[PDB]
């Protein structure tokens, strides 16, 4: 585990796994679609769009592998113990764990599906079925299917229950057999055989809206629907290819949708995991087909990197809405219109994410002090060739940046049916991005529709031009992106050399975009008009400073004076901006080959990542290296700063994150990741860290334990007159407490009644103020004077409140008249002792002032304390001569130096 | 156009500026701040002819000068200065 | 007309002094009648300048 | 549709209409070209704004100027003011605001009378 | 200077819509201000503001009774909880409905919230400050129970003392007794019998007798006695009585149970407090003319806190001594202008309410109010001497106050009656220039004669901004005839050089080194002129750089809207390189004066309740009948004093009606500090004081490779080379390390290290020792340091005088703190002791 970052949330991830979602109808108006993240569950609402409602906590230690949703709780079974991992079944409610289930001891199989009905719940794991009494959450018994063949005993498909069938589950086996089991007595009551026995395995099965008609979809291809107590086939459809077996079927239970008029019912949707297209059958006459929604999600292929496939289809109850969840990180819902006869539906909701692991991350800079801050908008460029703006605050306002009407363009082309794919039709994969919202005009960035990447200025200057610049993989252009519109910009800059872009940067002014190819040229473009302004070098020797190799990491100072550039091999060059000429080159040629750079404004610091597996931080002002870090064992994958400038974070290829404290030049954090991290980004306020892993699609967010609680970690690893602390205001109001109470009296007095209540009730800590410290003050002073240390007394007088201090100073007295009893003499001796020790000078002065101000009569009458006053006068005279000479000299010299000209 | 000005008088007391302030626990003024009596010495006392003794007169500088101790030439010059003032008005 | 004036100052074309006025109920006194003018970059000001052919595009 | 910017220049009683359109680079005054229109010693005061801003800025514009009123020096000052204000307003309206700011910076660093006509009021030592 | 300005504290407003709180110690007062929450520390005079920022105004504030967690809920149920000892935001959350009541259990594990009809009790979330191995979960709040058994607004919720029962006081004339879990002899019972709805329902100490306090001015004591026919008992009403405040309904009541006393705050502003169980009137008085919004008693019971909404009007009253503890008054109108005192310790605002007031920078309290003005007060300004303050107001009088006797020793008025809207003063404190709208002259009085010196003229329009030059030789006016005028007065020839601009002038300001002037015009651009050769040396058109808008009631896009695209007020920084500009918009810009680029932009208020604080509104907020924040919603009010609409039609500047729904945001005044390091801006949200961030940011000066904190302490302790260690510490610029080193070196080699110190690091050292004088308790040490520095580098500072003026000023203010705080005391003590010894 780590000593700084605790995992907060895997954001950017709505449906990545092969396990299906499940829906539940709340009320008469809303549906909860609950799907699986991989370590928790997400429940979305349907009436409120598809906003998130609950994320489950705590994270289950294994991958989640079966979900269901009963009345309000959600049951989640996790863990495939055939390889190492632990397993269990948990009961969440509102996103918090409220129960666990007792698993059998001898269960060494992953849990495929869960089914709740009656009073029972039923888990079909792999070759055995566990059952639980749900009213008490206890085990009941275990159903063991038997077979003559080891393969044929395996339980593929699953177990579904019919609606009206009491205590009877329907299991499907690996052979074409479907067995009906009474779960209460654990007794096999029937088995039914597949027609035309060339068909092999029951792939899925679903009860129809008709009473006691079950729909069994075989891996040999046929869809059958059968009376499950007559064992007579009602319909038989050659509805599956031998290589494409149907995996999910669902019936529209509304009451219309077929008959080529929309007036008749009987519509069945079906979906095959190897396709991305769903099929709709109208079942009136003989079970004809009526449509195919082509490419409901990404079509799974074995060669491409973009994942695909359809996990589940469920017609929502009594409604034309059909919700489909892809393997490609997407959840869409479609709807059939009524008044035009729509055979295939249209889309009305879509949540989506990246369909491939994330390649680069960038927190958007802070809306200067706005509500967004620097920790709201994350910009993730993903290997499915997409660019998303995730939002850490609400998961429903995360939007894909549009690259033009790409889906309309594909569908007017033929990329949906059967040539290239949609990922190929989008832009190339993003390598690096650099942004600034100094001119992001928000929703009305450029009013009207604008052309996209073309390869008028008053309106642009009035509202605002582009805000994100993006360097892709191997394209000779670097693209621009509007941010306020979440759409692609109107400019795509060449590099000048024709070589592909290598690194792009943008001014803090939001005006200039600097592209740097892998050839060496660094071109500069004004973004508002999209025009070439400056080239580095323009046309030391003026005009000869061009880089010899790839250019990685240019970054422009916020003052628009210098641009600093880092070559791939060799040098780091500071260029003067407006003339466009080289100014100072520092050469690390023979020993390294610099792989990246990051910048810290407000500190003016640069960090170069060097491919001898080291990190060098250099100051841009003095132009010499200031810190070096030697920690890595592989190539530095990604590194960044903290906005405090106290940490520099690096994640290498060794699947280890290191965090270096910069001022003390040490390590602080070094923690191992389960998969090697690909990209890192720290937020522009210090809360969130964002890591895009390798293999995992969607990014991870860590918090900042240090920003919340102080951590003790500093372990480098490898694997004279003085004043007091008393409040100035306290001793000053002790000095002035007559007039402060005089003004704090009200102007008119309160109208206390004639029948004034005598003996107001006791308030405060036992009759006095609650601010006097709880445990006699004259006893304290006198016992100290019997002793020699008044320090207990002086500390007590320090910790007194002001009114009580004036009271316990007025309540001193002469007493009996003996030398060891008179509080005044002992008080003067205490002040004298403090003055000799030189401890609380201002306090002794204030106490002496109030003391002489309200006790001068006794001290002018007596002499036994006038001796102590003489000693006090001597000490006070010496100390005041020294300090007054000091203070007056300093004040006079300072006044003369401020105004010497008169 | 705001108003024609009208004479408004406001009486001030001898209470300190720490009685002029608003209600707060401890004053923002220091220890020197708190002895300034909100009226000047010019107003707490000013030597003038309406507050001199019987025989003596007070001069322009604020120094009491006795009519007995003045010589004749001093009396003559002071009468001339009074006559010059009265002619000026 | 008065209807045309109300439509204009609801669109926010008319300042008085230095501040624009969007409320059509502002009561102009006899010292502000000399200062009620158009706003700075107004399309109305541009159209007046284009009528008098003195449109200074700087 | 076509980009055009009209601007006015002023002197004592010399006024200067300058209409700037995207063109090949030519500059005309009352039809006659710029190298011709002046008395032969004020042509440098005419070329001052072009020579400050460089010819690449005027490479894309075509300036047609009319002038009337005032004497010779007045007309020359009106034309140079119209030239400077024309190119600054055209760069304000049709290319980037940063380029407009840099141009106005160079012109003001030379002489403010290139942009804002300062008339000679009567206010002698009262 | 370093342009790293984070958000330090709010100031200038003390209480707004919301509910007060006391810390369980009994010292700290938590008061809502707009959409931030201000802590007033009272046992020592201090104040700060939590770093969170709500979106709408604060509605309720609760506090975990241990003291560490605060939870603030705005309107529309957005809630933020934070940790108070380490002032950091912790969790955000959304109660879906507007929160109307909130109370934390004294056991600390629970808190109840009363939504409109609902009542939900939740578990208090575990915090990282509390657990040892724990960090932020995703969903921290765990809902424990819901209750919808009410019928109207739930207005109060109060726990018991054992934290097992709580009471809910509704608006349908009912209190209700609820429990946490199912008890054995309990039913969730109702208490009815009232006339105008319950305001509060409190328990006794021994939880057998409870009290309900109702808006008609009534209070009823309930006990558990049997039915009057005798297992069969019932919560019935043992006795009743009435406050007899005649024409008024009580808004807010509170009950300290340990002392058995009840305080009630009414609508005619006269609160009263009563020893409860026998109902003896302890006393009563009128705090305010308007109304009393919320009362809250101290945990101990000796202090009361009252908050009045319509004005600032916060006050803590100490009832057994019959005296205030504080009575602060936040402005009830728009702050027109402000200036700092030249010491820098206290600032002064002039508001369009009529009252000017001097606030202290620390402790956030207004320390004096001047109210001799009979209408709104426009610009106020100090002299260089920092003891005389000149104010100019709309009542036609330029007044001149003294700050050591608090009496306006001069009042100036032009013979023909004008309404002064801008003014300025010669820095010697001898000449006051002023100008108006109604007359295009510009008046000049002298302060030592009291009569009008002259009427300068030459302006074909009303003068709108004035500025004296800090060297005290030039006046500069700027007027709506599109002109600026360099007035030269003090010479024998009064001359006036004109500067022609393009548009109206809105602000003028001088560089501190007086050779440069900056004027902000109506186009929205800043032009920087040189005062010797009156030629423009720079210019920035920042219309796009400041445009943030779309107020409600505006049918232009925020891009096209005119009137919010200029700079109302500009000021130079105390270094001379950073101009600060603020206009009628959401953004405050901070430019540099040499490179002329936008160094930094700030947003003044993320508060959505003000008008123009987001530049794109939404169709959700637009209904069919215009914007939903425009329907006159006064009619559904219960109080006639709130139902009456005494507004005047077409009154942009302040009217006593002041409907004031969704006020505009405008940065009406800005000013730097003479101590550097901070500035502030008077906005309609209040008075935002921004400061630098030097403790949260590592920012080295010129670092080497071989300088660590470990190496610095090593060359301090091991080899003992004090100069080298100190230079390394200042090179690292880590304040803890610098304090460690500078306290570690002894007081006899001080002359050595100061003689061998580098001149480049001199001024930062002077700033550091001045701050150490003002904060540290090592005063003789710090004064020894300053004396050594000035005696060694004497002629260097005197030769420079421009690069080190702010450093010398902060050294002077620290030394004056020391002198006028302690040495006057020592002198008075020794003279008194001499006389008492000499009899």
């Amino acid at each position: 585990g780590s000593a700084i970052f605790a995992p907060y949330r895997t954001i950017g991830l709505i449906s990545p796994t092969g396990v299906p979602f499940t829906s539940i109808p709340l009320g008469k108006t809303t549906f909860q679609i609950t799907t699986s993240v991989g370590r928790a569950l997400q429940t979305y609402d349907l009436k409120r769009g598809l906003n998130l409602v609950f994320v489950t906590r705590p994270q289950t230690p294994s991958d989640i592998t079966a979900t269901h949703a009963w009345k309000e709780r959600v049951y989640a079974a996790f863990g495939d113990p055939r390889n190492g991992e632990p397993q269990g079944l948990w009961v969440f409610q509102r996103g918090k764990k409220v129960a666990e289930l007792p698993l059998p001891s001898d269960l060494d199989q992953p849990i495929k599906q869960i089914l709740i009905f009656g009073g029972w719940i039923v888990a079909c794991a792999l070759t055995r079925i566990e059952v639980w009494k749900a009213a008490t959450l206890e085990h009941y018994t275990t159903i063991f299917p038997a077979a003559s063949k080891k393969g044929d005993n395996e339980l593929t498909g699953g177990a579904i229950n019919m609606p009206t069938f009491l205590n009877k589950i329907f299991v499907g086996r690996k052979d074409g057999w479907v067995e009906i089991w009474n779960v209460s007595t654990g007794k096999l009551i029937y088995t039914l055989l597949p027609p035309s026995p060339d068909c092999g395995a029951v792939t899925c099965l679903q009860p129809t809206p008709a009473l006691s008609l079950l729909a069994i979809a075989y891996s040999g291809g046929p869809l059958v629907i059968q009376n499950v107590l007559t064992d007579k086939t009602v319909l038989l459809l050659e509805a599956g290819t031998d290589d494409a077996p149907v995996t999910s079927i669902s019936f529209r239970t509304d009451g219309l949708g077929a008959g080529q008029d929309g007036r008749k019912d009987g519509v069945m949707a079906t979906a095959t995991s190897v396709s991305g297209d769903v099929t709709f059958w109208d079942l009136n006459k003989g079970g004809r087909i009526m449509g195919v929604l082509r490419s409901a999600h990404n079509p799974p292929s074995r060669h491409n990197i973009v994942r695909g496939g359809i996990s589940k289809i469920e017609f929502l109850a009594g409604q034309p809405v059909i919700v489909t969840s892809g393997l490609d990180n997407s959840l869409k819902t479609w709807i059939f219109d009524e008044s035009p006869f729509s055979p295939v539906p249209r889309i009305l909701h879509q949540r989506s994410g990246h369909a491939a692991p994330v390649r680069c991350l960038h927190f958007l800079p802070s809306d200067f002090d706005g509500a967004e801050g620097g920790n709201k908008w994350l910009l993730s460029g993903g290997k499915d060739r997409s660019l998303w703006g995730w939002s850490l605050r609400r998961d429903g306002q995360s939007a894909e940046l549009s690259q033009g009407a790409i889906r309309k363009k594909a569908r007017k082309m033929g990329l949906l049916a059967g040539t290239t794919t949609l990922e190929d039709l989008k832009a190339p994969e993003i390598t690096c991005i650099a942004s600034s919202l100094n001119r992001d005009g928000g929703m009305g960035a450029i009013p009207g529709k604008q052309m996209i990447w073309d390869k008028n200025a008053e309106l642009s200057g009035n509202t605002g031009w582009e805000s994100v610049v993006t360097a892709h993989k191997d394209d000779p252009y670097a693209r621009t992106w509007f941010w306020g519109r979440r759409r692609a910009g109107r400019w795509a800059f060449k590099t000048g050399d024709g070589e592909p872009v290598s690194t792009v940067a943008i001014s803090s002014c939001g005006t200039f975009a600097l592209v740097g190819s892998t050839g060496g040229s660094i071109d500069m473009f004004n973004l508002q008009s999209g025009r070439h302004r400056q080239r580095f070098p323009s046309r030391f020797a003026p005009g000869t400073g061009r880089h010899t190799n790839a250019v990685t990491g240019i970054v422009v100072d916020p003052l628009n004076r210098h641009v600093v550039s880092c070559s791939l091999d060799g040098k780091v060059k500071f260029w003067d901006f407006i003339t466009g000429n080289l100014v100072d080159e520092i050469d690390w040629a023979p020993m390294t080959k610099i792989i990246g750079c990051r910048y810290h404004p407000g500190n003016d610091l640069i960090a170069f990542a060097c491919d001898d597996r080291s990190i060098r931080v250099v100051d841009i002002e003095t132009k010499n290296t200031i810190r070096e870090f030697w920690g890595c064992r592989g190539d530095i994958n990604d590194f960044c700063f903290s906005p405090d400038g106290r940490w520099i974070v690096a994640a290498s290829q060794d699947s280890i994150i290191r965090v270096w404290d910069l001022p003390t030049a040490h390590l602080i954090d070094a923690f191992r990741l389960e998969q090697p991290c690909t990209a890192l980004a720290f937020s522009h306020t210090g809360e969130y860290l964002a890591g895009a892993m390798e293999g995992s699609l969607g990014v991870q967010i860590w918090t900042n334990r240090t920003l919340f609680r102080h951590v003790p970690t500093r372990q480098i690893s490898e694997s004279m007159m003085t004043l007091s602390l008393v409040p100035r205001s306290r001793w000053q109001t002790l000095l002035h407490i007559d007039i402060i109470k005089a003004r704090n009296k009200p102007k008119e007095p309160p109208k206390a009644p004639e029948k004034a209540p005598f003996f107001l009730p006791p308030v405060g800590q036992n009759g006095i103020s609650s601010l006097i410290p709880q445990e006699t003050f004259t006893s304290k002073l006198l016992v100290g004077g019997a002793k020699g240390d008044y320090t207990d007394f002086i500390e007590h007088l320090k910790a007194l409140p002001p009114a009580a201090a004036d009271l316990e100073l007025r309540s001193l007295s002469i007493g009996n008249g003996d030398e060891a009893t008179n509080e005044l003499l002992h008080f003067i001796r205490a002040l004298t002792s403090r003055l000799v020790a030189r401890r609380d000078y201002e306090l002794t002065q204030a106490w002496m002032t109030v003391f002489l101000r309200l006790h001068f009569d006794l001290i002018m009458e007596n002499e036994e304390l006038l001796q102590a006053l003489g000693e006090w006068r001597e000490h006070q005279a010496r100390e005041r001569d020294r300090l007054s000479e000091l203070v007056g000299y300093c004040g006079g010299v300072v006044s003369f130096l401020r105004s010497p000209r008169t | 156009k705001p108003k024609p000005p009208a004479p408004t008088l406001t009486v001030v007391s001898d209470v300190a500026t720490v009685a002029m302030e608003d209600a707060q626990p401890a004053t923002a003024q220091g220890v020197a701040g708190g002895e300034t009596s909100m009226i000047a010495p010019q107003e707490v006392y000013a030597p003038s002819k309406d507050t001199a003794e019987k025989g003596e007169v007070v001069t322009k500088a604020g120094i009491p000068i006795a009519k007995q101790e003045m010589s004749r030439e001093e009396k003559l010059r002071r009468r001339r200065r009074e006559k010059e003032r009265i002619r000026k008005a | 007309t008065v209807q045309a004036a109300t439509k204009l100052i609801e669109q926010g074309h008319v300042r008085v002094g230095v501040e624009e006025v969007r409320d059509p109920a502002f009561l102009v006194t006899r010292n502000m009648e000399d200062f009620v003018t158009w706003t700075v970059g107004s399309k109305i000001k541009q159209n007046i300048m284009k009528y008098r052919d003195k449109l200074d595009d700087f | 549709s076509v980009q055009a910017v009209q601007v006015f220049g002023k002197k004592k009683n010399a006024t200067a209409v300058a209409r700037c359109v995207q063109g090949k680079g030519l500059i005309k005054v009352n039809g006659k070209p710029l190298k011709l229109f002046a008395p032969e010693i004020l042509r440098a005061k005419l070329y001052e704004p072009i020579l400050i801003l460089g010819t690449d800025k005027f490479a894309d514009v075509d300036i047609r100027i009319r002038v009337a009123g005032g004497g010779h020096t007045s007309q020359v000052y009106a034309v140079r003011q119209a030239i400077a204000k024309s190119i600054v307003a055209y760069y304000a309206k049709y290319v980037d605001e940063h380029s407009k700011n840099l141009l106005k910076q160079e012109l003001i660093q030379f002489d403010r009378s290139l942009l804002v006509a300062d008339p000679r009021r009567c206010e002698p030592k009262k | 200077m370093k342009t790293n300005f984070k958000f330090s504290n709010l100031l200038g407003t003390v209480y707004c819509r919301g509910n007060l709180l006391f810390s369980p110690d009994g010292t700290h007062l938590f008061s809502p201000v707009g959409n931030r929450v201000t802590v007033f520390n009272l046992v020592e005079n201090k104040s700060y503001t939590f770093p969170f920022a709500h979106r709408k105004n604060i509605s309720r504030i609760g506090l975990t009774p241990q003291g560490n967690l605060l939870l603030s809920i705005d309107e529309d149920g957005q809630a933020i909880l934070t940790n108070v000892p380490r002032r950091v935001v912790l969790y955000h959350f959304s109660f879906k409905s507007p929160v109307t009541a909130l109370a934390f259990s004294p056991s600390g594990r629970h808190f109840v919230v009363g939504l409109k009809r609902k009542i939900e009790v939740w578990h208090v979330p575990s915090t990282p400050d509390t657990n040892e191995d724990g960090d932020l979960e995703f969903a921290p709040f765990v809902r424990h129970h819901t209750h919808m058994q009410h019928f109207d607004d739930v207005r109060h919720l109060e726990w018991s003392s054992d934290s097992r029962f709580f009471l809910s006081a509704s608006k349908d004339l009912t209190a209700r007794i609820w429990s946490l879990d199912t008890e054995e002899g309990f039913v969730p019972t109702v208490l009815s019998g009232h006339r105008q709805g319950v305001v509060g329902a409190y328990f006794s100490k021994d939880q057998e007798t409870i009290y309900t306090v109702s808006k008609d001015g009534a209070v009823f004591e309930w006990k558990y006695v049997a039915k009057p026919g005798h297992e069969d008992m019932q919560w019935r009403i043992v006795n009743k009585h009435f406050f007899m405040q005649n024409a008024a309904t009580l808004r807010c009541a509170a009950y300290h149970a340990e002392s058995n006393l009840l305080v009630a705050g009414f609508s005619n502003g006269i609160f009263g407090l009563y020893e409860m169980p026998d109902f003896n009137l302890i006393h009563t008085l009128s705090i305010s003319q308007n109304e009393i919004d919320f009362v809250t008693i101290n945990k101990s019971g000796e202090w009361l806190a009252f908050g009045a909404s319509k004005l600032g009007q916060l006050l803590v009253w100490e009832w057994q001594s019959e005296s205030y503890i504080l009575k602060q008054q936040g402005h009830f109108d728009a702050m027109n202008s402000l200036v700092y005192s030249p010491d820098g310790q206290r600032i002064v605002t002039a508001a369009d309410d009529g009252k000017i007031k001097v606030w202290d920078v620390e402790s956030g309290f207004c320390i004096v109010t001047f109210t001799e003005h009979t209408s709104g007060v426009t610009a106020c300004e100090f002299a260089k001497k920092g003891s005389v303050l000149f104010t100019a107001s709309l009542d036609g009088s330029v007044r001149a106050w003294d700050l050591i006797r608090y009496r306006n020793f001069r009042t100036f008025t032009a013979p023909e009656r004008l309404s002064f809207t801008c003014m300025a003063v010669d820095p010697s404190g001898e000449v006051i220039a002023a100008g108006s709208i109604d007359s295009f002259d510009i008046h000049i009085w002298s302060v030592q004669t009291g009569q009008l010196l002259d009427r300068l003229s030459g302006h074909e329009g009303p003068v709108s901004s004035l500025a004296f030059a800090p060297d005290g030789s030039v006046l500069v006016s700027g007027s709506w005839d599109r002109t600026a005028r360099i007035w030269s007065i003090f010479s024998r020839t009064q001359t006036s050089e004109p500067l022609q601009l393009q548009s109206d002038v809105l602000d003028v300001a001088f560089r501190p080194d007086s050779k440069q002037i900056a004027i902000s015009t109506l186009d929205g651009q800043l032009t920087f002129w040189s005062v010797s050769e009156a030629q423009q040396v720079s210019g920035v058109d920042g219309r796009r750089d400041v445009s943030g808008g779309r107020r409600i009631t505006d049918r232009r896009t925020a891009a096209n809207v005119a009137g919010t695209k200029n700079f109302n007020t500009i000021r130079y920084s105390m270094d001379g390189t950073c101009l600060l500009a603020g206009g009628n918009s959401k953004y405050i810009c901070l430019y540099s004066t040499t490179t002329m680029v936008l160094l930094k932009k700030f947003t003044v208020s993320v508060n959505l309740s003000l008008s123009g604080t987001q530049e794109f509104l939404n169709s959700k907020l637009m209904t069919e009948a215009g914007p939903v924040g425009l329907l006159d919603d006064q009619g559904e009010a219960s109080d006639l004093e709130d139902r009456i609409d005494r507004s005047l039609p077409g009154s942009k500047r302040g009217d006593p009606g002041a409907r004031k729904k969704f006020p505009e945001v405008r940065v009406s005044g800005v000013a730097f500090s003479p101590t550097g390091n901070s500035f502030c801006a008077a906005s309609t949200e209040g008075l935002l004081v921004y400061s630098l961030d030097n403790t949260v940011q590592f920012d080295p000066f010129d670092l080497n490779m071989e300088i660590t904190p470990a190496s610095t302490l090593a060359v301090l302790e091991k080899e003992k080379d004090y100069l080298k260690a100190l230079v390394m510490a200042f090179r690292l610029n880590e304040a803890g390390l610098i304090t460690r080193v500078y306290q570690a070196i002894p007081y006899t080699d001080i002359g050595l290290v100061v003689e061998q110190f580098p001149t480049v690091y001199v001024p930062r050292l002077l700033r550091f020792v001045a701050a150490q004088t003002e904060q540290s308790p090592h005063m003789e040490f710090c004064l020894l340091w300053i004396r050594a520095l000035i005696d060694k580098h004497g002629p260097w500072l005197a030769a420079n005088r421009g690069k080190v003026d702010v450093e010398l000023r902060v050294v002077a203010r620290a030394v004056a703190k020391m002198r006028d705080e302690i040495r006057r005391l020592a002198d008075e003590n020794v003279y008194m002791v001499d006389y008492l010894l000499n009899q």
